[PDB]
């Protein structure tokens, strides 16, 4: 799997695959990994998909209560409540996830996540196990404060050579635009972007 | 309510627009809806007082819409405006619609033109009795004298 | 479906010799099913029947011959609806005497079965039949019996109507037009907001009550 | 004790209710004809003590300028059994 | 004999402690309206702004409860933040473990039954709010349930609470006699506020400020607020009709 | 500390739970209810009340299913029957769905429910639900079965019953109307016509809310394709139909 | 009793009733002061020319009045007037 | 009648205990806070009832978290256990959401408890009025609790004997600034309305405690108003009432 | 009867909102509506001053369906 998030000028794109590899068996290829757990703070997930997904739930329920008598949560507050369940049971779950939000104050931002429970704060953010194929590429060509449509390429071809190199990502390349635009789904056929 | 800001300045604004009154009524020639607007803003305060103060401007510069015989029709649709609206309480009016009366005796203006605003005030003032209905007997009664020829 | 579509051939339709004919032998066909679902039917049938004029002995016999069968294995509130009719018959075929002899009979064995609103209408028929026998104390009586009866809350629009409609007529009989006036204008209402079918004629009737009682003031 | 029409400051608003009911059938028990209803008698004022329920009384037993009586607490109140249901 | 003491019955068949409760309601002077439009639901309610050293924008009886939610509550603030807070407790929850968001009739339904548990308990006073949910879901379109401090809750097409509520519902009952319809059609939900307004003001016999009202508009799919300058332009807006 | 567990009923001195009876008399200030057992089905009415003319009667259930094949209808208090029901519902599903994977039979039901309302009168923190139910089903072990369950927490079989303030009354009427065999047709002629006496309010079939647990119906089951299984022996008349009854009276 | 406000109409009544050398600044201090019935806004004044026979004066100061208005409220503070009306 | 608990109700609408509870507050020590633009100035009057004392010593001001202040009135046991119990609960969220608790957030917490106690007859109701706030990303805030678990947000309060005084100049304060003062002129503010709060606790005599939560003094930490500039404060307040 | 109204007031959409009124307070309601008509100035009885007059002195029990969930 190959998750990211970037920060650009105007807020922060999301991107990840669709493949959730069982064995060698894709146990489904058109499944979405960018969840949401607040109407603008979503989160990416990585690891035993399981886990992931759980304690999504429980933060997306804890958000909830917060949002309703404690004011907004921005991308900061999200990220510690996932950190903080990953922390008590770093022994028995293993969770990769990638926080990303857009607050208008300080804008689009990311945090992640580690398999042990620990919140970092990063202008981009890469997980999985086909991001580790594309680490050198994501530092050298990340510009801090693209344009939203050279982010948006920026990620796309950087998760093409995470398909390339890793067999537990791969399927539609789904990116989630969290920004003051709105909240704007975009899709990548995979003829697409195996030319770009 | 848990400010007092609007009271003080609609008391400094008709101050500064009651030393402006012989600019803004040599600009009334020029425009009257011009002229207008700047007393307009000062009766949409809060207070009735001061709304009151200010309602004072507004009837000296319909003196010239009256004289004219063709800008009282503008007058009517002011006076059924500006009661709907709020009634900036209901003390500010009370004072306005008495005092066009006044006006209309005085310019000598047409049978016709004195029915039609008259008709216009007593079609609003119809199921409002807050105090129009001191003054309502006297206007009805000038369109009697009309009516009798 | 069959018996109910037949009494729409029936209601039609006018007053004809063959619907005459029909009526006495349709509760045969009625008996013929041996359902119990008649009795809802049965009702509705005879109401038909009486609502155009068909010949004095005619709806009499009908509605006796239909009671014959609502106690020969039909239950005693089918019965009792259709004496309640049978009586109303006999008083418009100006039967006095075979109308009072009936109204006495049902009601006191309905005081043993007493749960019934039925018999407020049974009051108000005793009534009538007392004042067109030119007696006033008796159906007086009758009628404050049906005025204590109807004060327990059960009653139809109707119902109410009926008891203001004697009610008022008895105090005019009494030379007293101020207590029968107050009965015509609730009676007169009841019937005007009732929806015509035969309200349209005793509207008209209680209108010129509440005129006449203005004239004696 | 006597005082002006509006004697007590804040419950003027209980002065205008409390006229309805005296002094506008009391000049003109016909105003009351056209409407239909039993002329309206009878007052109970209540309220915690120093508020004028008293003082409104001498006001209006002033203003109006009726026939006014008026009572001591337990000065009407006798040694005989209807002998203080006589006086009354 | 303690019947009024302890939520006991009395041979009267009531439960006096329980109607004590309603008499508590009326004590701090906040009146609700609220009309199912035709795509909204909208309810307007006092606000009670007593001194210059309070802040009107803190001042509340409006909670949102859910996304699509909004509660406004009559009777004592106390007991309507405990109420605000538990309620959206089990919205949250029933999210979390059916996975969609609550109903507004389930989430009436709910609080219902912890109000009867609270009167069947000796230890535990009721909370003397009445609760008024106001929604547009899109299995029961626009809706109204009001809760009691009992646990009793029914539909409603339109409702009003506190002290002067009966006067309230005499005008909204000849609005539904003409239309001969059970919600008010108009598909802005802007004349829908204005329509509000108007019966407020038959019922109570006074003109209201912006910070006199607080206003709480369901939409499709959002609940929101209004806020102090939007309501003026509300205001303004009665006068046009 | 919160010392309340000792219980607030407790025996009077000429006999007779106290707590109960008080209970009692809150079902006498409720809305009337009734049952008609035919021999072909059940009939169950009820009358609906709302608190404003504002207040929708549509949106209003006073007869709630517990199980697809048998209805419950109250009198007495809302609050009281709104939570018992769940709890009715909750224990066919816990003891009986979930050990012998069916609904549960009427009677055994009943039964269950009534060990409900009993630890309602033990203990402290707790007080009996003021309501009496009738329990009305079909059950495939015991036939048509119709029970009135008690505030008491007791039970009892009836072949035609009522309970509400106006119950005295419904029932005389139901004594000369009941026979040893009724269509389920002319038991919601007699159901209607005894409601009538004691309802206060309009009576059409708006306000009048009206039920039967008669013949089964397959197309109401949701799914077909099962001969061998059926589907719910109630169904809830919707208003319309009510009018078109009372026209048949 | 007399409202926030009502107390506020008493206070322009009875300083009409008194002297003074200018006293328009009752507004903010008597509606906090609050706990006063109508008999108690003439012992205020009263008070008022009690703390003006310590300074000798015959006039009501709103120095003389503002000291009287907290004094009035404290020795009403004993006990309560808690009514319960229909 | 109608006060022998809290499970009792009358048919007023009335809690008995709890307004008797409100009597408490009345016996206290005077304790005001305004709302300032950029923060809020905490004063409170702290007796001298014996020279025995040791004066700036016993507070009566206990911060939670590290921004909000709390300063009470009313019976000063069962105010700081109120505070201890609060202390957790600003531990709790800083643990979960690893950031500050707001200051509505805040209220809300307390507000539950104790409204809680006014509900259980296993609990006694509180006797204690809290005036608390601070600054947080959401503002400056003022926020006052009844013993009856009632707040509301505020450009002035006050709780204690003296607040008769206190609150009348607080309606001449916001009639003087209609968009409030600066954190620096409430330091002579918040002291001067102490003073003129003295006039209803006149039999003695008392030490000024000032405390401010304000984002252009401190950044939005609440420390204390210490040395020369307490003293500036209390030289102020001093010429106004003489 | 006695008075004189407008045929917008409503006597019988009175009779469920309070069922436990003695017939001297039903003198009162009406007794009172003519007072409520006199501060209008009108002389016919109108439902505005029929129902405003109607809410008071007709106090709250534990009895009236003011509170009801016993239904
Ligand atoms: N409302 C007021 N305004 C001015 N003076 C007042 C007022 N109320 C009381 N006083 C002063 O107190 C005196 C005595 O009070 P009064 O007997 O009028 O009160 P009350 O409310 O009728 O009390 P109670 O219910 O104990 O009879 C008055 O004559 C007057 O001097
Ligand atoms: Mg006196």
């Amino acid at each position: 799997t190959s998750i990211m998030a970037v920060t650009f000028k105007d807020g922060v794109i999301l991107g990840a695959d669709s493949r959730t590899t069982t064995g060698a068996y894709i146990a489904n290829r058109v499944t979405d990994k960018l969840t949401r757990v607040h109407d603008k703070i979503w989160c990416c997930r990585s690891g035993s998909a399981a886990d992931t997904q759980a304690i999504a739930d429980i933060v997306q329920y804890h958000l909830e209560l917060y949002t309703s008598q404690y004011g907004t949560p921005s991308t900061e507050t999200a990220a510690s409540v996932f950190k903080e369940l990953c922390y008590e049971n770093k022994d028995n779950l293993t969770a990769g996830i990638i926080v990303a939000g857009y607050d208008d104050k300080n804008k689009g931002e990311v945090y992640t996540i580690p398999l042990g429970g620990s919140v970092h704060k990063l202008p981009y953010a890469i997980a999985g196990s086909g991001s580790t194929f594309i680490y050198g590429y994501c530092d050298k060509n990340f510009r801090e404060n693209m344009s939203k449509e050279e982010t948006v390429d920026f990620i796309k071809h950087s998760l093409s050579q995470a398909i390339k190199w890793d067999g537990s990502s791969g399927g539609v390349i789904r990116m989630v635009v969290l920004t003051a635009a709105g909240v704007e789904r975009l899709i990548f056929y995979p003829d697409e972007y195996e030319q770009l | 309510m848990s400010r007092d800001a609007p009271i003080k300045a609609d008391k400094d604004y008709s101050q500064i627009l009651k030393e402006e009154f012989p600019k803004i009524d040599s600009l009334a020639q020029n425009d009257c809806n011009s002229a207008l607007d700047q007393l307009l803003v000062l009766e949409k305060k809060t207070r009735q007082a001061s709304d009151l103060a200010s309602s004072k401007e507004v009837l000296a510069k319909i003196v010239d819409l009256l004289a004219s015989r063709n800008k009282w029709d503008d007058l009517n649709e002011q006076l059924t405006l500006l009661s709907k609206k709020h009634g900036q309480l209901k003390l500010s009016i009370q004072y306005m619609i008495q005092k066009v009366m006044e006006y209309l005796k005085s310019s000598k203006s047409l049978d016709l033109n004195t029915r039609i605003s008259v008709i216009e005030t007593i079609r609003v003032v119809t199921e409002n009795k807050i105090f129009v209905e001191v003054e309502r007997a006297r206007v009805t009664k000038d369109l009697v004298e009309i009516k009798k020829e | 479906t069959s018996i109910l579509e037949l009494g729409q051939l029936y209601v039609t339709m006018g007053a004809k010799d063959k619907l005459r004919e029909f009526i006495p032998h349709s509760t045969e066909y009625m008996m013929q099913f041996a359902k119990s679902k008649t009795v809802k039917v049965l009702k509705t049938l005879i109401e038909k029947f009486e609502q155009v004029p068909d010949s004095l002995d005619d709806q009499i016999f009908v509605c006796e011959k239909s009671i014959e069968f609502a106690k020969r294995e039909k239950r005693v509130f089918l019965k009792h609806s259709l004496s309640i009719k049978l009586a109303t018959l006999h008083y418009q075929k100006k039967q006095y005497k075979d109308s009072l002899a009936l109204i006495n009979d049902l009601l006191r064995e309905f005081k043993k079965l007493d749960d019934k609103p039925s018999l407020v209408d049974v009051h108000l028929l005793e009534s009538k039949v007392y004042h067109k026998l030119r007696n006033l104390a008796k159906s007086k009586a009758s009628l404050t019996a049906a005025r204590t009866a109807a004060n327990s809350i059960y009653c139809p629009t109707q119902t109410v109507a009926e008891l203001d409609l004697m009610s008022g007529i008895l105090h005019c009989e009494d030379k007293d037009y101020k207590t029968a006036f107050s009965y015509f204008f609730e009676s007169f209402e009841s019937y005007h907001n009732l929806t015509t079918h035969n309200s349209y004629e005793k509207a008209c009737q209680v209108l010129k009550y509440m005129l006449l009682s203005k004239i004696m003031l | 004790g006597e005082i002006t029409f509006d004697g007590i400051g804040g419950l003027t608003e209980q002065i205008r209710e409390l006229r309805e009911v005296i002094e506008l059938p009391l000049k003109n028990p016909e105003i009351f004809q056209r409407v239909g209803i039993k002329p309206p008698k009878g007052v109970l004022l209540y309220g915690p003590p120093g508020t004028g329920k008293t003082l409104l009384a001498k006001a209006v037993a002033a203003t109006i300028g009726a026939n006014f009586i008026f009572s001591p607490a337990s000065g009407i109140v006798d040694k005989y059994i209807g002998e203080s249901a006589r006086i009354i | 004999g303690y019947d009024r003491h302890i939520t006991i019955f009395s041979p009267e068949g009531r439960l006096y402690q329980v109607e004590y409760a309603f008499k508590a309601t009326n004590q701090t002077n906040i009146n609700s309206l609220a009309v199912r439009g035709k795509d909204c639901t909208v309810v307007i309610s006092q606000k009670k702004v007593p001194d210059k050293l309070l802040d009107p924008t803190t001042v509340s009886y409006i909670f949102c409860i859910s996304r699509t939610i909004g509660m406004v509550v009559n009777g004592p603030i106390p007991d309507a933040r405990n109420a605000a807070l538990r309620a959206k407790a089990e919205a949250a929850e029933f999210r979390y473990k059916y996975g969609y968001d609550m109903p507004c009739d389930v989430l009436a339904k709910r609080m219902a039954n912890l109000s009867q548990i609270y009167t069947q308990r000796a230890y535990m006073r009721p909370l003397g709010v009445i609760l008024t949910f106001v929604s547009v879901d899109e299995e029961l379109g626009p809706s109204i349930y009001k809760t009691d401090p009992a646990g009793y809750y029914v539909g409603y097409k339109a409702t009003a609470t506190g002290p002067k509520q009966q006067e309230i519902t005499t005008n909204l009952e000849n609005h539904f006699k003409k239309s001969k319809i059970d919600h008010i059609n108009e598909e802005s939900w802007e004349k829908v506020v204005e329509f509000a307004i108007t019966h407020m003001i038959d019922a109570l016999g006074t003109e209201f400020s912006k910070n006199d009202l607080e206003v709480g508009v369901a939409t499709k799919d959002k609940f929101f607020t209004l806020s102090a300058e939007n309501i003026e332009e509300r205001l303004v807006a009665i006068a046009e009709q | 500390t919160d010392r309340y567990s000792f219980s607030l009923t407790t025996f009077s001195p000429s006999g007779k739970l106290g707590q109960i009876d008080y209970a009692l008399t809150a079902v006498k200030q409720g809305v009337t209810s009734l049952g008609i057992k035919a021999t072909n089905g059940v009939v169950i009415a009820t009358e609906k009340k709302s608190s404003s003319p504002l207040a929708m009667s549509e949106t209003l259930s006073k007869v709630s299913l517990l199980t697809p094949d048998i209805g419950a209808v109250y009198s007495g208090m809302g609050p009281d029957y709104r939570v018992l029901v769940d709890k009715s519902r909750k224990v066919a599903h816990t003891s009986y769905k979930r050990i012998y994977g069916e609904y549960p039979p009427t009677k055994l039901l009943v039964s269950e429910v009534a060990k409900i309302m009993q630890e309602a009168t033990q203990s402290g923190g707790v007080r009996p639900f003021g309501v009496s139910l009738l329990i009305a089903g079909h059950d495939e072990f015991n036939g048509f079965s119709l029970y009135q369950v008690d505030p008491s927490g007791s039970y009892f079989p009836w072949k035609a019953t009522a309970i509400g303030k106006g119950s005295v009354a419904a029932k005389t009427f139901l004594e000369k109307r009941w026979n040893d065999e009724l269509e389920l047709e002319d038991a919601i002629h007699i159901a209607l016509l005894t409601l009538k006496e004691s309802v206060e309010g309009e009576f059409n079939g708006d306000t009048i809310e009206l039920a039967i647990i008669g013949d089964e119906n397959p197309d109401l089951l949701g799914y077909t394709g099962i001969p061998t299984d059926k589907g719910p022996r109630f169904r809830k008349l919707t208003s319309q139909e009510i009018n078109d009854r009372l026209e048949a009276l | 009793l007399p409202n926030e406000a009502g107390r506020l109409e008493i206070f322009k009544i009875h300083t009409a009733k008194v002297k003074k050398t200018g006293e328009f600044d009752f507004e903010a201090a008597v509606k906090m002061s609050d706990g006063f019935n109508g008999a108690d806004i003439r012992n205020c004044a009263t008070e008022a020319g009690f703390f003006a026979i310590r300074d000798d004066r015959d006039h009501i100061n709103p120095d003389d009045l503002m000291k009287a208005v907290r004094k009035v409220a404290e020795v009403k503070k004993l006990e309560g007037t808690i009514e319960y009306q229909k | 009648g109608y006060d022998l608990s809290n499970s009792v109700f009358s048919p007023d609408g009335r809690n008995f205990q709890v307004e008797y509870a409100v009597k408490a507050v009345e016996n206290g020590t005077t304790s005001i806070g305004i709302k300032c633009n950029d923060g809020v100035v905490f004063a409170v009057e702290k007796l001298i009832t014996s020279k025995l004392l040791v004066p700036q010593k016993n507070v009566k001001i206990q911060v939670v978290d590290r921004h909000i202040g709390c300063v009470y009135s009313g019976l000063i046991p069962d105010g700081r256990h109120l505070v201890n119990r609060g202390r957790e609960e600003a531990a709790s969220f800083k643990k979960l959401y690893k950031t500050p608790i707001p200051i509505p957030a805040f209220a809300d917490r307390l507000g539950q408890y104790v409204q809680a106690h006014t509900l259980y007859n296993s609990v006694r109701p509180f006797g204690v009025s809290t005036i608390f706030g601070g600054v947080d990303k959401n503002g400056a805030h003022l926020y006052m609790l009844e013993p009856s678990g009632s707040y509301w947000g505020y450009k002035g309060a006050a709780t204690g004997k003296g607040r008769q005084s206190a609150k009348a100049e607080l309606e001449k304060l916001v009639d003087h600034h209609p968009e409030g003062l600066s954190a620096r002129e409430a330091v002579k503010q918040a002291a001067k309305i102490i003073y003129l709060a003295h006039e209803d606790n006149k039999e003695k005599d008392f030490e000024l405690e000032i405390s401010w939560c304000s984002l252009s003094e401190t950044n939005g930490l609440h420390k204390f108003v210490k040395g020369d500039l307490l003293q500036e404060a209390i030289d102020f307040a001093q010429k106004e009432i003489n | 009867s006695k008075m004189s109204l407008a045929p917008e007031a409503d006597l019988d959409s009175l009779i469920i909102r309070n069922d436990s009124l003695s017939g001297a307070v039903i003198a009162a309601i009406m007794q009172e509506a003519g007072l409520r008509a006199v501060r209008k100035n009108r002389y016919v009885i109108l439902q505005s001053d029929l129902e405003e007059a109607y809410a008071t002195q007709v106090k709250t029990d534990n009895t009236v369906d003011k509170f009801d969930f016993y239904k």
